[PDB]
């Protein structure tokens, strides 16, 4: 009773985009934090044997200077969204003298979200974080591979993203200091990892207007380790 | 349209390629050739399924199909099925002469036929090429070459191989026979007359279902001999001459 | 054969100020002795805060300025917002320059409120390089502004002269003694002066008769 | 515009190209060198409109060097005039033709070294010599005087030294700097480089 | 219309003048023709005044997105290389370019001369634009190769000077620019009239 | 998977045999019987047409559709997808004419077609041709028989037969014919051989005799075809 | 370069001379400028060979595919409307200068073939250089076919009439005789032109000349 | 009935055509590797030699360039396909920006080229994997992995195959930081692991060594022959 | 001209039993020389030549490109290659371009693959065919060539006064003509063997 998996089934939706979602169950997780002050992201490199190196792997990359971004599920299948996205923000400085701030790079996105078909290919189960400074300041959105973009201001992705988002919810009130969500974070953390953390387990993503790039730097990954 | 694909190209849920498996079930049966070290030579012989006598044998070489005046191959498969590759890599055998002015090497002339036949396994869907056959020749740099070709795209080239059926007595026999080269180009030919004639099913080595020709290396011509069966027979009866000899130890 | 391109007259002077900008062109729209129409205003607001003016080819110019406001709701509703001012004199390089082969023969300048809420000018050339200026003056009857204009808002060609940016006011009448001037050897400016003042509260417009002969 | 030395020996290749890019009169790029290096037995000499040197380099250098690793040999000098042809023979009837003007020089363990000539009108031939200037007329005196080509590996740079001092007669051009290799089985190696004085 | 540039001790040292004109008809003098490609990265504009605009930023484009791969910066040498590339694309539909590539490498100082024609080359010393050869009497004279950054200053500006002076083409204002490891830096920008009495004594 | 433009649907049987070109052989054993002899001077061709009812007229369908002056040809089995590969073997043989400048043997028809012909068994959504070919001619002085199948594969035989029983009317030809004969006698065998598995009634338009001369290739009229056989053989 | 004919009640008969000059010096002194259409159509050369050679072939070719349809025997009006179709499809780029005719069922026809397409009818047309002789005999001297021999003269008459005048064509006469039944093609017909003996023996015998390099290599 | 879907891919959680592609990889000959300061060293076997056919057809290991090395795991099919591949991907590369990227760009290339090829339609994804070998600029060593889902890692070991070749990236860890400051000893861990792997022939045992940036040569039965003997020797000083 | 920036003359004159072709080894780009020791005249197939008088590059080009077409119509038919199946593949590649056609004058002289019986046919650069029944002359100066020829050339030659008449003709041209020069080698090639003699020639 499988018809074209893009035929919209007797309940009915498409297959291979209800499949793309369980594709996550074999991927790490990521937790999202946005603030006034900055933007923060955390996630795991799910490392199964001492031979995995570190900066091998790595869940967040930036797609625009002052833009980060964070992958779900595969890594490869993000990497052609991910390289991509990159032209795009720098053809539209070329255009408009100036850099797609945290907007611009969703609609881009959201237009190519499902490009798939079988005749005239196949969608990809990567959820995407996308993470920016723009006009207002530092900003986090979400989105699914379903192709729906919604604006998720402290998102997690990965089969934690049920357990570990329930708990974020209610600590997002707006009395709470970037810097007390830096260390609620790591709560979450340790509690989702199986290993003891350590330099090559885990990664941070902060983005500030005034401190940058930055990006993440090295050596300062090991210092919110061990105060785990 | 996804119930009538029957998932050709797709793989099988055992690891194996699910058409390639019943493809070479295939070459296991029909044709049926040899091949050894030689000096100074080398040698190629094959027996016809078309064998029954009714046959005109006008075609002259027939099984062992020349794709040019310096090289042959003998084919093992359905004839038309391989007649689409035989001039296919006669082109390519012909370009390479046109940007160079120099003969094609029996390496890369190998690689460039079964990747189009890997081009069909790999998509598409469409039927792959069920047609294994040798490879002769001489370059400047390794010599004397032998190769040959799988369906599933992959060159089985050694220097030896065992196709497709019988010859079993003679295969754990040639590898006691694997004293590397001779000639006295008689004496090779004569290990593959017993081969030929002990082999066979109906045995008795028939002259007329099989042929032989060998290529000598000559500078720079490099003669190809191909054998009239005038002198086939009279080789057929010299190592019949010394199988009675080589019996007459025990 | 053919020619695609010719020179339907008009003469284009912008001059922003501090805070603000003034754009100014005749409406004599002329080819040879003869007038199409005594009032044709070259100026063409694209929003509220930038004027541009089109000169030269009077088929290309509404057809670029069409093509611009088309792209303005483009970009605003994407980004949900209006292009920068330096965005829409970026984006015409990039026009100007995609059809350099058989390019539109046009002279277009820019000016009004930038993203600071200051006054500036954009030099436009058919191959699509442009510059942030402080005022510029096009079409045919530049020959006669630009050195008078040097002299007077430039404060070139004296000594012992001080620099005092101005506004208003008299840029006005200097757009009229030019084009009277420019009247008696060319007929191809005169009749009707349409002049636009960019300002923070919005976009003034006034008319100034100028002899039909 | 120039000419590169054409010696092509028994047992060598000889080629000097010269050092200067300089345009119009004033002096632009002293330091800058035509020579280019196929592979260990061949070398590769390219003139022509700017551009069309830059691609045709490319073209000729990085044919012979994917042959190198393929089959696991050196592509022959025959074989490798006969595929830049079909490149400046395709170049004749083409949307944008190009043009060229300088050989190729190439080294053989077996033949020997061969030298071919590479034509904008990809028109090939197998000589010795070659003339790709006016200053063949002065060379082809003390060359045509005592052509025996038993002579030699170190007496053709001596013999560069006596065309040197007729490179410069009745011309209105300088040259000052000559870049000189010389080929054997080893491969290419680098020879010093000519100065000639003002005054 | 006078552009020069050359690599010493000491990074790359370029100026060129602000004047553009079309004919004897005076037009703008504050046309910049130095184009800041990158922050280790400087263009130049010569010929078509928008030819250098679009292709230097077209350039931009490969080069940005390598640093955005490779997280690398690029090498002024291949920045040279990919740009002649592009434009000898369209070579032979009129477009011309007198751009020379500037920057600074992982090696060291470098400086190369690119054109519309496919000219893709290195060098100490380039100087291009409009009429010339009275300047380049009074500046090889007393230019010299290996000097101090401050003596570079005064010496690259000295050659728009006597340019400008008899030629009445070249003029307004000098761009003079200093790329170092850290990146180019800005100098001065002063008008030719005001440099007059300097370099004249 | 891809487009559905028919891609092969050609598969290889857990034998390695083929599947739908096999039963192609099917439609040619189930088809009418036809008959080729190469001997001597010349090959002669021996179809068999009857009509299904009395309202048919023969002279009007002809079963030899010769591709060349000089050659002939017959078929066995199924018409419609017969026409297709004629016509084009009439435009494909022009090649050859052209370039080469010279009355295409039947040789260089058989390795161009049968070919083609295989390439037609490997594109799927189409049927295979159910048609066995029976090629000959005269080139070089010497002429040829040769026998194609739907799967492609050229053969060549002195005297052939196909269609029901072609098994059993090749052991005739194996016998009554031999060694080489003059096309008159070879006329006689081949009708003897067609009038094996034909009814009880032979006339002109039950037979016809097709012959190819050393002087090229000469379709018989039903007049010919009754004058020697009415009285069969 | 010549090339006339004219028809008779039953058939036609067309000729050409065998001259064909490339520059100031005759290049091929024997050439046949009828090409084979089909068995009983035949069409006349001009103008540029390799051009209307490769035409006719593919013409032929085509009209093999054309004819052989529905088979029987080829009319003209089959070729005839392919030409004005195919010719004009190009617009005139190639060139023919051709003269067409044939015996069909509803009798014979002629007609003039230009390299723009267009074709006209007529029972004499003239084409080549020497047009204008050739004409002169077909126009005034016409007559309405009579029986079949005078007219075989009519042809040689004007063809003889371009020789002897134009000087583009000389050597040899030919002839075709193209009936229904009957097909004939008599070449060359006749000799008119021929050339003066040599005024002795120019041979030069072995001895007076050096071989630099020999070669000797023997065949099977 | 037969009942499956292809791609993609399954509610079940994972994949069909990838995952059981890796079937396709651990079944592929058993093959070793290790990275060093200087010399870089490799190793394959399980080839089923007969000693009777000629080992340069076999041969596991191609070069793109003298700098970068190639080792895959799989069948010889699709291994030509990648070698012609590759080797103009590299060409092409060489061809303009004479300068090469370093590292990142062709281990993205396969692997982003085989993730794309399990993309579009009528493209059936390879059953085979590869691991790049060289060294890095600046004497650094580089290795690298493909993935049949595109996703390009780098190991400090290489084990793959049967559980036999997975001891010789075991012993690595044994030699910890250190070790090994001789180059006799790194080339012994091959000796040592022909034991160990598959059937012990000491024949599809082949290894090549890149010192530096000089270009490494098949090893012949000499020094190899002579780090054979010690491999036995250096494991008898440990008792 | 196009035929004269390259120069050069191909000279087939036919014998009794066999058949002689002859071409100058001069190559230069104008007036100016570049070697001598280059080659025209390439060996098609068995005891066949084909001459080539035109740009050098449509000398090499279609010499290669008819050695492709050459072995593939004997690849798939053993039989010989006929003088007639390479006159028209000669023909068919110059008429791939109508009006971009290459420049060249082939002359084609060979054996017939059955009998002694030679063989000889010139065609233009447009892929026009022509035979002639005496000799084919193809070369810069027409003059000399169809002058001498026609009072030199007999219905019968041996190869004896067959070699030495195109001889003492082209000794005659190249002293006292410009053009040509530099060498001239004849191929005189009969049914049991292959002869190749280089006539001399001027030096300047």
């Amino acid at each position: 009773y499988d018809r074209g998996v893009n035929t919209f089934s007797p309940e009915g939706r498409l297959f291979q985009v209800e499949y793309a979602i369980e594709a996550i169950k074999l991927g790490s997780t990521a937790i999202g934090i946005q603030t006034s002050e900055g933007v923060c992201l955390a996630v795991e490199k799910r490392i199964t044997s001492p031979l995995m190196e570190p900066s091998s792997i790595e869940k967040i990359v930036e797609i625009d200077a002052h833009i980060g971004c964070a992958m779900s599920g595969l890594i490869a299948d993000a990497k052609t969204l991910i390289d991509k996205a990159r032209v795009e923000t720098q053809n539209h400085w070329f255009t408009y003298n100036e850099t797609m701030t945290v907007e611009s790079v969703t609609q881009a996105v959201s237009n190519l979200a499902l490009q798939f078909g079988e005749e005239d290919s196949r969608p990809f189960g990567v959820a995407l974080l996308f993470g920016g400074v723009d006009e207002k300041g530092p900003q986090l959105f979400h989105m699914d591979p379903s192709g729906t973009f919604v604006q998720c201001d402290a998102r997690a992705i990965g089969s934690a993203s049920e357990g570990a988002q329930s708990s974020l919810q209610e600590v997002y009130h707006k009395s709470m200091t970037l810097k007390e969500a830096i260390k609620s974070s790591l709560i979450i953390l340790k509690q989702v990892m199986e290993e003891k953390l350590n330099a090559t387990n885990i990664e941070l993503a902060t983005v500030q207007p005034g401190q940058n790039f930055h990006m993440f730097t090295k050596e300062e990954l090991e210092e919110v380790i061990k105060d785990i | 349209s996804r119930r009538y694909d029957s998932r050709t190209t797709i793989f099988s849920p055992e690891g194996r390629l699910y058409q390639v498996e019943y493809a070479m079930e295939a070459i296991g049966h029909a044709g049926t050739c040899l091949g050894i070290l030689a000096n100074d030579g080398v040698l190629l012989a094959a027996e016809r399924r078309n064998i029954h006598k009714l046959l005109d044998e006008v075609f002259f070489s027939e099984k062992i199909y020349k794709l040019n005046e310096d090289m042959a191959c003998s084919v093992a498969g359905i004839t038309s099925d391989a007649n689409v590759l035989t001039n296919e890599l006669r082109l390519i055998a012909q370009r390479y002469l046109l940007q160079y002015q120099e003969p094609i090497p029996c390496e890369q002339l190998v690689t460039a036929l079964c990747d189009i036949k890997q081009a069909y396994t790999q998509f598409g869907g469409k039927r792959p090429f069920g047609v294994s056959l040798l490879y002769i020749g001489w370059d400047k740099h390794y010599g004397f070459q032998l190769y040959q070709s799988d369906p599933s795209g992959n060159y089985g080239g050694w220097k030896a191989t065992c196709i497709g059926n019988n010859s079993a007595a003679a295969v754990s026999m040639l590898k006691q026979d694997y004293k590397e080269g001779e000639m006295t180009l008689k004496s090779a030919l004569a290990l593959a007359i017993k081969v030929l004639n002990k082999t066979m099913d109906v045995s008795k080595l028939s002259a007329e279902k099989v042929e032989i020709a060998t290529l000598t290396r000559e500078n720079g011509k490099t003669v190809i001999r191909v054998l009239k069966q005038k002198e086939v027979e009279q080789l057929i009866k010299k190592h019949e001459e010394e199988e009675a000899k080589a019996e007459r130890e025990k | 054969r053919f020619s695609p391109y010719v020179f339907n007259g008009g003469t284009i002077l912008a001059i922003a100020g501090e805070d603000f900008a003034i754009v100014a062109s005749d409406t004599r729209l002329s080819e040879g002795f003869s007038i199409h129409t005594r009032d044709s205003p070259k100026c063409y607001k694209l929003t509220d805060k930038t004027v541009i003016g089109c000169s030269g080819f009077h088929g290309d110019c509404l057809t670029l300025t069409k093509i611009i406001e088309a792209r303005l709701k483009m970009y605003k509703h994407s980004n949900n917002k209006a292009m920068t001012t330096g965005a829409i004199a970026a984006m015409l390089s990039t026009i100007l320059y995609s059809r350099r082969f058989f390019p539109y023969y046009v002279y277009n300048i820019i000016g009004g409120l930038d993203e600071e809420g200051k006054g500036a000018v954009y030099s436009f050339d058919p191959v699509g390089s442009y510059q942030r200026d402080s005022f510029k003056a096009g079409g045919s009857a530049s020959a006669m502004l630009q050195p008078l204009l040097d002299n007077q808002v430039g404060f070139k060609n004296m000594q012992n002269v001080e620099h005092v940016p101005l506004s208003l006011d008299r840029a006005m009448r200097l757009v009229k003694d030019v084009f009277i001037s420019a009247a008696e050897r060319d007929v191809y400016t005169g009749d009707a002066l349409r002049i636009c003042i960019v300002t923070k509260e919005g976009i003034r417009e006034e008319t100034v008769s100028l002899r039909k002969d | 515009m120039e000419y590169l030395i054409g010696i092509q020996g028994p047992d060598y290749v000889l080629v000097a190209s010269d050092r200067v890019a300089a345009s119009n009169i004033v002096q632009m790029k002293d330091d800058h060198d035509k020579m280019f290096k196929m592979s260990e037995k061949i070398l590769l000499l390219c003139v022509g409109e700017a551009g069309d040197t830059v691609q045709f380099a490319e073209y000729i250098q990085k044919n012979v060097q994917l042959y190198k690793m393929r089959n696991g040999y050196e592509l022959s000098p025959t074989a490798a005039a006969n595929f830049t042809r079909r490149n400046l023979a395709d170049c004749l009837r083409s949307r944008t033709p190009y043009h060229v003007n300088l050989l190729l020089a190439g080294y053989d363990e077996h033949e020997g070294p061969a030298l071919y000539y590479m034509d904008y009108l990809a028109a090939l031939a197998k000589a010795p010599f070659a003339a790709h200037g006016y200053g063949a007329f002065l060379t082809l005196s003390i060359l045509d005087r005592y052509y025996t080509p038993t002579i030699s590996r170190e007496r053709a740079v001596e013999l560069l030294r006596k065309c040197l001092e007729e490179l410069q007669k009745r011309f209105i051009l300088n040259l000052p700097t000559f870049s000189v290799r010389i080929i054997d089985k080893n491969g290419i190696h680098d020879l010093d480089n000519i100065s000639f004085p003002k005054q | 219309t006078t552009t020069l540039a050359f690599k010493f001790r000491h990074g790359v040292i370029v100026a060129a003048d602000s004047r553009a004109t079309a004919g004897a008809y005076i037009a703008s003098q504050t046309v910049k023709k130095v184009i800041e490609i990158n922050p280790y990265l400087l263009g130049t504009m010569a010929g078509g005044a928008a030819d250098c605009s679009f292709w230097e930023r077209l350039l931009a484009r490969q080069c940005r997105i390598y640093e955005l791969r490779n997280k690398e910066r690029i090498s002024v040498a291949a920045a040279s290389k990919l740009l002649a590339n592009m434009v000898y694309q369209y070579k032979g539909m009129g477009l011309s370019m007198g751009t020379m590539i500037c920057g600074w490498d992982k090696r060291g100082p470098g400086l190369y001369y690119v054109d519309s024609e496919g000219n893709r080359i290195s060098g100490a010393t380039f100087s291009v634009g409009s009429g010339s050869v009275y300047a380049y009497g009074v500046m090889d004279r007393g230019y010299s190769y290996d000097l101090e950054v401050e003596q570079a200053y005064d010496l690259a500006r000295r050659a728009i000077y006597q340019a400008t002076y008899r030629d009445a083409y070249s003029g307004g204002a000098v761009n003079l620019y200093h790329v170092r490891e850290d990146g180019w830096i800005r100098v001065s920008s002063d008008n030719v009239a005001d440099l007059h009495e300097k370099y004249s004594g | 998977a891809e487009r559905g433009y028919s891609f092969s649907l050609t598969t290889f049987s857990p034998s390695g045999k083929l599947v739908q070109i096999e039963y192609a052989l099917a439609a040619v054993a189930g088809g009418a019987p036809s008959v080729g002899i190469k001997a001597a001077n010349g090959v002669v061709l021996a179809t068999e047409k009857k009509q299904k009812s009395i309202l048919y007229d023969e002279r009007s369908v002809h079963k030899v559709e010769p591709i060349t002056k000089h050659i002939g040809l017959v078929y066995s089995g199924m018409g419609p997808d017969y026409r297709v590969l004629v016509h084009r073997a009439r435009k494909l043989a022009q090649q050859y004419y052209l370039v080469y400048q010279e009355p295409i043997p039947t040789a260089q028809l058989v390795q161009r077609v049968a070919s083609v012909m295989q390439e037609y068994t490997q594109s799927g959504g189409v049927r295979p041709f159910g048609v066995s070919l029976l090629i000959c001619g005269w080139n070089e002085g010497r002429p040829y028989l040769f026998q194609s199948d739907p799967s492609g594969a050229y053969f060549a035989w002195k005297a052939t037969a196909m269609g029901k029983n072609y098994v059993n009317g090749k052991t005739f030809l194996e016998k009554r014919y031999n060694e080489d004969l003059e096309l008159e006698d070879a006329i006689h065998t081949a009708i003897l051989t067609l009038k094996e598995s034909f009814e009880g009634q032979m006339t002109e338009d039950n037979i016809e005799v097709g012959i190819c001369n050393e002087a090229g290739f000469r379709r018989l009229t039903p007049t010919e075809v009754k004058d020697y056989l009415a009285a069969i053989a | 370069t010549t090339i006339a004919g004219v028809v008779y009640k039953d058939g036609i008969v067309l000729g050409a001379d065998t001259r064909a000059t490339e520059g100031m010096v005759v290049a091929d002194k024997n050439c046949s400028k009828i090409h084979f259409i089909s068995p009983n159509i035949y069409c006349c050369g001009a103008g540029t060979a390799a051009d209307t050679d490769m035409t006719t072939q593919l013409i032929s070719s085509n009209l093999e595919l054309h004819s052989l349809s529905t088979g029987r025997l080829p009319r003209v009006v089959t070729a005839n409307r392919m030409l004005k179709q195919m010719l004009f499809r190009y617009q005139g780029y190639i060139g023919a200068a051709l003269v067409l005719g044939g015996v069909d069922v509803t009798g014979p026809h002629l007609y003039s073939i230009y390299p723009h397409g267009s074709t006209d009818k007529l029972p004499y047309v003239t084409m080549g250089s020497g047009s204008l002789a050739a004409m002169a005999v077909f126009e005034d001297k016409f007559r309405p076919d009579m029986e079949e021999e005078e007219a075989k003269n009519l042809v040689s008459e004007a063809i003889a009439a371009g020789i002897f005048n134009d000087l583009g064509s000389g050597s040899n006469i030919d002839l075709c005789v193209i009936s229904k039944n009957k097909l004939d093609f008599l070449r060359p017909y006749t000799v008119p032109n021929k050339k003066g003996t040599r005024l002795g023996r120019y041979r030069c015998e072995k001895g007076t000349t050096a071989v630099l390099t020999e070669k000797i290599t023997p065949l099977e | 009935s037969y009942d499956r879907a292809i791609t993609v891919f399954s509610p079940d959680g994972h994949l069909f055509q990838v995952e059981y592609a890796q079937e396709a990889v651990k079944k592929g000959s058993t093959a070793v590797g290790v990275r060093g300061r200087d010399i870089v060293v490799l190793g394959v076997e399980k080839k089923s030699v007969a000693k009777l056919q000629d080992e340069r057809t076999v041969r596991k290991i191609c070069a793109l360039d003298d700098n970068v090395c190639m080792a895959f795991a799989g069948l010889t099919a699709d291994a030509r396909i990648v070698i012609n591949r590759a080797r103009v991907e590299c060409q092409s590369h060489r061809l303009t920006v004479e300068d090469p990227v370093t590292v990142e760009y062709i281990t993205r290339y396969i692997a982003s080229l085989k993730q794309r090829y399990t993309q579009s339609n009528g493209r059936r994804p390879f059953g085979i994997s590869a691991l790049i070998v060289g060294f890095d600029f600046d004497g650094t060593p580089r290795l690298y992995q493909t993935d049949p889902s595109g996703t390009y890692h780098a190991w400090k070991a290489n084990a793959i195959g049967r559980g036999a070749k997975s001891v010789r990236e075991f012993l690595e860890k044994n030699y910890t930081d250190e070790a090994i400051e001789t180059d006799d000893l790194t080339i012994k861990l091959v000796i040592k692991a022909l034991l160990e792997v598959v059937q012990s022939g000491g024949k599809n045992i082949e290894l090549a060594v890149m010192r530096r940036d000089q270009s490494l040569k098949i090893l012949n039965p000499e020094e190899i022959e002579k780090y054979v003997a010690e491999i036995e020797k250096e494991k008898e000083e440990n008792e | 001209s196009i035929m004269s920036y390259n120069g050069g003359a191909v000279m087939a004159m036919k014998g009794k039993n066999c058949v002689a072709i002859a071409a100058d080894r001069r190559f230069g780009i104008q007036a100016q020389m570049v070697t001598t020791d280059f080659q025209k005249i390439f060996p098609m197939g068995d005891r066949l030549y084909i001459g080539l008088a035109g740009l050098a590059t449509d000398v090499q080009t279609v010499a290669q490109r008819l050695k492709f077409r050459l072995n593939l119509y004997e690849l798939k038919e053993g039989r010989q290659i006929k003088p007639y199946t390479l006159m028209s593949m000669v023909a068919n590649l110059l008429y791939e371009k109508r009006f971009g056609p290459y420049y060249t004058e082939p002359v084609i002289a060979g054996l017939d693959p059955k009998t002694f019986k030679p063989f000889i046919c010139s065609l233009d650069l447009i892929g026009c065919p022509m035979v002639t029944d005496d000799f084919v002359v193809s070369g810069t100066c027409a003059e000399q060539m169809y002058g001498m020829c026609e009072s030199l050339w007999e219905p019968n030659m041996d190869p004896d006064h067959l070699f030495e008449t195109i001889s003492q003709a082209m000794l005659n041209a190249v002293d006292r003509d410009a053009v040509s020069g530099m060498g001239v080698i004849v191929h005189i090639i009969e049914k049991d063997k292959i002869t190749t003699r280089t006539l001399k020639a001027r030096m300047d």
